């Protein structure tokens, strides 16, 4: 379906994670878990909730960032043009 | 000024 996507594995992982069920999401759906991984483990920074601190973890090994900015998501988007399969 | 602020903008 044209409005889906099939995440790399260590991307569903981390959606997985999250508690996404399947192998394939609307992008909403991606964005929605990807979040809720942030949140729960708890990366953000509690000061500035924009920034992201994800050294170590799957999710910098997929950005190739130790953090990022959700002000400025071009590495994010990035990361996922990489790893989201599309038709 | 929320993790959850922020990132809702990501998406419409
Ligand atoms: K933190």
């Amino acid at each position: 379906q044209i409005n889906q996507v099939r995440p790399k594995l260590p991307l569903l992982k981390i959606l997985h994670a999250a508690g996404a069920q399947g192998e394939m999401f609307t992008v909403k759906e991606v964005m929605h878990y990807l979040g809720q991984y942030i949140m729960v483990k708890q990366l953000y920074d509690q000061q500035e909730q924009h920034m992201v601190y994800c050294g170590g973890d799957l999710l910098g090994e997929l950005l190739g960032r130790q953090s990022f900015s959700v002000k400025d998501p071009s590495p994010l988007y990035d990361m996922l043009r990489k790893n989201l399969v599309t038709l | 000024l929320t993790f959850e602020h922020y990132w809702a903008q990501l998406t419409s």
